[PDB]
């Protein structure tokens, strides 16, 4: 439903409407439900779980990051130690896990950043390590609404359906009654010659 | 009709103050200019964070990293990028203060036309026939509050352009002649109020051949005994 | 009986900003995103210019609540508005004298439709000459109230100082001199005279604008080619950098420079059409005492007539 | 805008692509989530896929709009579309008709008759 959503960076921002531009998890996109394939890491995941079963993770295309679980970190080399969401990114030689557990529903709630492993691995696919969805990122454009205290509250998915395209133009939640010039079309070639 | 009068009037500013103070939103035109107003000083704030082709948007980070030699040739992208905008504020600004003066002068006009005097010229100061106004302060405007007189209750009559008696046309001095089916009047002509047709209410003018549509009645003489 | 022609409204246009400075490039939109929201200034007012320019027409032309119906019977003392009256055997509501008037008179850049039609502007008119005609200027203030036509004349001439038995005694020389001077406008203007040059002038200045806004394209502002598809299959993207570049800052002075004299413009038709209005409701729906306000000599009646983006006035 | 086939030595002409805009019509989001869509003067048989396609599509002259139903009242104008066509919200749907002028009134006119008001507001 308006899940998958985390902070894109690490400014405070206060009672703003900030326009980002990141990979996002689309709103109302079909997650698999799983109840372990090896499935494949495409350019970012989303995942959670609904005790005790859920260990960790195996990544990488086949050097292949490991996280199990007296968290422990293998990446064939460096070793670290230090409802539950999680979110995967593998961007310019970094690794970012966006995370967030909570006591699947319609609340809204963002994922804050949890830690970045700079380690500059390929990765095609993953598997869990024994209830768990996997979603997948796009390349989107939120409309993000922070409030008094500096928290994420609000989104609106600029791609998703018309009206959302007005409230990006209009940059606002509330739209008054009118007509709006929001975009251009034109049709693409179809070969060459 | 005084009281009646006093009345209607009492009524109607009550209804003014109901219409405003219910939320239907009625000072649009004012709200436009401080919308419009607010929206151009944004955009020229928004526009300092532009690189305008230059390696950084800020200027204390180019002055920070780079040399003499080569720092000029990225301050001069942002000057250029901010004079240009700076231009186009300006612009824009003295074309909208052009508008908002000449709205100023139809008010001054209608403060001396419609406020210290009564006006004859149709629908400035209204719809119907003015009587009076009464100006009241707003946030850089001003509201007007325009009295009239409207018309009410129509009837239908008979009537003719002139009146023979005696060999003689008879023409009113000020109203028309009716007629309500059998007796015919004089008549002012924004209010229906009949009274007998004298000589003293009407002018006389040659025969009675001439005038398309002339009715025979009798013109009543008031020094009758003698 | 004389005539003054008005302009009210003028062509509603929109430019496409990013295909106008690169169409179908996206090297080229990608560099201009580097300049901030310049292209939505520029959307954003041409749109109010557009908007502008329907209001004007509706202050203009809808100043009646009824759409009001001349009787059958056309018997008015003698006098003949067979020729300003409209004709529905031709399928238009569009009267003689109208049809002579409107007879005389892509790169990213459409025309908008405006929100009133032709036949619309034409019904409006009809209303405030069947108004008119059979109630004088009682519709203007209420409700009509309707009254013959020469009692109505006799007292515009008591208006103007004159004594009512004047009219009442040369009316059939009354109604012919009126019928004669309405003949007279309609040979002229059936005639070749450059009469509406007004309104042809509003035309003529803005096809200038938009014909040298096209022809601005084909400067090269110092790059190597004026054509962008040249430049990129001739050169690596390092090197293309510097002459798009080239190209994008003559574009966006063309733009600028267009839409800063639309502003300008715009401007002035505004006044024309609120001199329109007040022309409306001071000659059509009532009788003037301004000197020269309504025509030359005593006014005692006016007419309205529609044009292409434009109004005409009769005056009596 | 023509060319000649280097190879078959062919007079064939050169046309741009479809490039319109879009605009999108709504109601206030305090009252309803439904929207119609205008496309800029392409004939709707050139056209998202619940507002691309389906039932309620009417050609104006204007352009293409889908998601509107057409009726065949006279209303005022809420929300101008152009050359006569108006929207407006009215289960509840969205509409698209004929813009009215007003009321249709004739006045009793004939050469001897007159009205006289009776009585009077103040405005
Ligand atoms: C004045 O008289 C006229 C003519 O009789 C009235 O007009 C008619 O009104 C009736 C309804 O009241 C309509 O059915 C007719 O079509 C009207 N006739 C015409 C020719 O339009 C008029 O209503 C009367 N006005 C008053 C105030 O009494
Ligand atoms: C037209 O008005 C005259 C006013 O003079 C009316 O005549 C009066 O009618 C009343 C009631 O019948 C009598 O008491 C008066 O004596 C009459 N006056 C005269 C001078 O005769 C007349 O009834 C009205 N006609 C219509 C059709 O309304
Ligand atoms: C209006 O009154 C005059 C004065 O009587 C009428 O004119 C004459 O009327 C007598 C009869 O009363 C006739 O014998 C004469 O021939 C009339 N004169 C002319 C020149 O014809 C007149 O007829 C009356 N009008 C109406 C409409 O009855
Ligand atoms: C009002 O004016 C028109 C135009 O001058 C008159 O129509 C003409 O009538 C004559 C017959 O007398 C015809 O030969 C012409 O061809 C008509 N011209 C047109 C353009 O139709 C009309 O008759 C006049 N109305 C009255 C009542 O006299
Ligand atoms: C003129 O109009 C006024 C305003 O409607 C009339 O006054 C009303 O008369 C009715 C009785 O029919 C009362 O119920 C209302 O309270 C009155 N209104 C006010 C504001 O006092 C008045 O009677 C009319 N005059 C005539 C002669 O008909
Ligand atoms: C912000 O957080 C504080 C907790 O320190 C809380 O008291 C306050 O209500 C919060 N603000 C809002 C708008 O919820
Ligand atoms: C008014 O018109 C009628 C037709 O209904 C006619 O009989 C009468 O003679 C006309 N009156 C005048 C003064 O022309
Ligand atoms: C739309 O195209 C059809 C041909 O499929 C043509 O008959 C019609 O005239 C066109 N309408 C417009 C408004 O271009
Ligand atoms: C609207 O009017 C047309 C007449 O051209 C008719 O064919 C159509 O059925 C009408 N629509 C409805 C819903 O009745």
């Amino acid at each position: 439903f308006t899940r998958g959503v985390y902070y894109p960076d690490k400014v405070f921002r206060s009672s703003v409407l900030h326009s980002t531009q990141d990979l996002f998890l689309p709103f109302f996109s079909n997650v698999t439900w799983f109840h372990n394939p090896v499935l494949p890491f495409n350019d970012g995941v989303y995942f959670a779980s609904t005790s005790n079963i859920i260990r960790g993770w195996i990544f990488g295309t086949t050097q292949s990051l490991l996280i199990v679980n007296n968290v422990v970190i293998k990446v064939c080399t460096f070793e670290y130690v230090s409802l539950r969401e999680f979110v995967f990114k593998n961007i310019d030689g970094y690794f970012k896990i966006y995370s967030k557990h909570t006591p699947l529903p319609q609340g809204f709630s963002a994922l804050e950043p949890l830690v970045d492993l700079p380690i500059g691995i390929n990765i095609t696919r993953f598997q869990t390590l024994l209830a768990y969805y996997v979603g997948y990122l796009q390349p989107r454009t939120f409309l993000l609404k922070y409030n008094e205290n500096g928290t994420i509250t609000d989104a609106v998915d600029c791609a998703l359906d018309p009206l959302s395209e007005t409230k990006c133009t209009l940059k606002s939640f509330t739209v008054e009654k009118g007509i709006y010039q929001t975009s251009n079309f034109r049709v693409q070639p179809t070969e060459s010659i | 009709n005084q009281k009646l009068i006093a009345n209607q009037f009492n009524s109607a500013i009550g209804k003014i103050q109901d219409s405003l103070s219910s939320t239907a939103s009625a000072l649009g035109k004012l709200q436009d200019v401080v919308n419009q107003n607010a929206q151009a000083l944004n955009t020229l704030v928004k526009q300092l964070s532009s690189n305008f082709g230059a390696i950084s948007s800020v200027l204390n980070d180019i002055l920070s990293r780079l040399d003499p030699p080569e720092a000029e040739v990225q301050i001069d992208r942002l000057i250029t990028g901010r004079l240009q905008s700076l231009q186009t504020y300006v612009t824009q600004q003295l074309i909208r203060a052009a508008e908002i003066r000449a709205s100023a002068n139809l008010a001054a006009t209608k403060m001396s036309e419609c406020v210290l005097g009564q006006s004859k010229r149709v629908d400035f100061c209204g719809k119907g026939y003015h009587l009076m106004s009464f100006p009241q302060s707003a946030p850089h405007g001003v509201v007007f509050l325009h009295v009239t007189y409207v018309p009410a209750q129509e009837k239908n009559f008979t009537t003719a352009p002139a009146i023979c008696h005696d060999g003689k046309a008879h023409f009113p001095r000020e109203g028309v002649f009716v007629s309500n089916g059998t007796h015919w009047f004089v008549t002012q002509r924004n209010f229906y109020e009949p009274q007998i047709i004298t000589t003293d209410n009407t002018f006389v003018s040659g025969n009675c051949d001439v005038v398309i549509g002339i009715v025979n009645n009798t013109v009543y003489d008031p020094l009758q005994p003698e | 009986v004389t005539t003054e022609i008005l302009p009210v409204s003028m062509t509603k246009t929109s430019v496409d900003c990013t295909m106008y400075i690169c169409g179908d490039s996206t090297e080229c939109s990608n560099l201009l995103l580097q300049y901030g929201s310049f292209c939505t200034q520029l959307n954003r007012a041409l749109t109010g210019i557009a908007v502008e320019q329907d209001k004007n027409t509706q202050e203009v032309f809808a100043q009646v609540k009824q759409i009001y119906k001349t009787p059958p019977i056309k018997d008015f003392g003698g006098f003949n508005f067979s020729q300003i009256l409209p004709d529905p055997s031709k399928p238009s509501k569009r009267s003689f004298i109208e049809d002579l008037l409107f007879n005389k008179v892509f790169n990213g850049l459409t025309v908008l439709p405006p929100l009133l039609t032709d036949e619309m502007i034409a019904q409006y008119t009809s209303a405030l000459l069947a108004g008119t005609i059979t109630s004088g200027w009682t519709f203007g203030a209420g409700a009509a109230l309707q009254i013959p036509f020469a009692m109505q004349m006799a007292y515009r001439f008591n208006g103007i100082g004159v004594t009512q038995n004047v009219l009442y005694e040369n009316q059939k020389l009354i109604a012919n001199q009126f019928n004669s001077a309405i003949g007279k406008i309609q040979d002229s203007l059936s005639s070749t005279a450059s009469a509406l040059g007004k309104l042809q002038d509003v035309v003529n200045q803005n096809a200038q604008a938009l014909n040298t806004l096209v022809k601005q394209l084909s400067s090269n502002f110092g790059a190597i080619s004026s054509v962008l598809n040249d430049i990129l299959s001739r050169l690596d993207p390092p090197e293309a950098e510097v002459q798009i570049d080239r190209l994008i800052t003559g574009r966006l002075q063309s733009l600028q420079t267009y839409v800063t004299q639309q502003l300008i413009r715009a401007a002035e038709i505004r006044a024309s059409a609120n001199l329109a209005a007040t022309k409306m409701s001071e000659c059509v729906l009532g009788q003037s005492k301004r000197v020269d306000f309504c025509g030359k000599g005593y006014h005692l009646m006016s007419f309205p007539q529609s044009a292409p983006h434009g109004v005409v006035f009769l005056h009596v | 805008d023509a060319v000649r086939d280097p190879q078959t030595l062919e007079i064939l002409d050169i046309t741009p692509c479809s490039f319109g805009g879009v605009s999108v019509i709504t109601p206030g989001t305090n009252t309803s989530n439904q929207v119609a869509v205008l496309y800029q003067d392409v004939n709707c048989t050139e056209v998202w896929r619940v507002y691309s396609t389906g039932s309620n599509v009417f050609q104006t002259r204007a352009g293409c709009l889908i998601g509107a139903e057409h009726v065949n009242n006279s209303y005022e104008c809420d929300i101008p579309i152009g050359a006569g066509i108006c929207a407006s919200y009215q289960s509840q749907s969205i509409i698209a008709y004929t813009m009215s002028l007003g009321a249709e009134n004739s006045v009793a006119y004939s050469n001897n008759s007159i009205a006289i008001p009776t009585n009077f507001t103040i405005s």
